[PDB]
């Protein structure tokens, strides 16, 4: 899993 | 019998993927991948109790975010409060044979979904993806610099943040002489990932783990 932001 | 349909296949001649943290691409389907084709990866949020997360489908070849083709943007939300990495946020880029792009964002825990649809371009876009590719390999050694950079901040700062997490579960059971040199070392990373230099960062996290045995330790006796 990356990571995603809003 | 004699009379037929010429066949063909459509290939995307450029990756294609997402924006990741630190504003980098992640690629879902690989350059020269024929149609149909579908691909997912997971994802997860960054923050805990993140609430949202922001989908944005990108094509070409280069690393930073900003320097490929944006397709489209899309939100995720209504995810529930949750420690970060706890969402499973499962992002699904299928193309049919009609060269029609469905992007799906579903969280695999709740349930919940958001999609978009992206249409081919009509041909011929030859020369933009002439121009793409040759944009790429004009800065590949400072698009690698950029990706090893952005992949050794995110690695420090995932050793940073699950860390800090378990000296505060370990709470008043981790020794001060150990306490003290965690949260130095943590200081001491934090700084590092500000930088450029990832032999720094990797020797702070180096430093970090190697202060940090008796926190583990506890946090495995709960």
């Amino acid at each position: 899993n990356r990571l995603l932001l809003t | 019998h004699i009379e037929g349909r010429v066949l063909l296949l459509d290939v995307t001649p450029l990756s294609l993927g997402i924006e990741t943290m630190g504003g980098v691409m992640t690629t879902l389907i690989a350059k020269n991948t024929t149609i149909p084709t579908k691909h997912s990866q997971v994802f997860s949020t960054a923050e805990d109790n993140q609430s949202a997360v922001t989908i944005h489908v990108l094509q070409g070849e280069r690393k930073r975010a900003a320097d490929n083709k944006s397709l489209g943007q899309f939100n995720l939300d209504g995810i529930n409060p949750a420690p970060r990495g706890m969402p499973q946020i499962e992002v699904t880029f299928d193309i049919d044979a009609d060269g029609i792009l469905h992007v799906s964002a579903k969280d695999k825990n709740s349930g919940k979904e958001q999609k978009i649809t992206i249409k081919a371009s009509s041909g011929l876009n030859e020369d933009e993806i002439q121009k793409m590719v040759r944009d790429a390999e004009a800065n590949a050694e400072a698009d690698r610099k950029f990706e090893e950079l952005v992949q050794t901040r995110n690695q420090g700062d995932h050793l940073l943040h699950s860390t800090r997490k378990q000296v505060e579960e370990a709470g008043d059971k981790l020794p001060a002489d150990d306490k003290t040199a965690i949260e130095s070392a943590l200081t001491a990373l934090e700084t590092a990932l500000k930088g450029e230099d990832k032999a720094a960062i990797e020797a702070k996290m180096q430093e970090l783990a190697q202060v940090s045995q008796k926190l583990m330790e506890i946090a495995q006796q709960q």
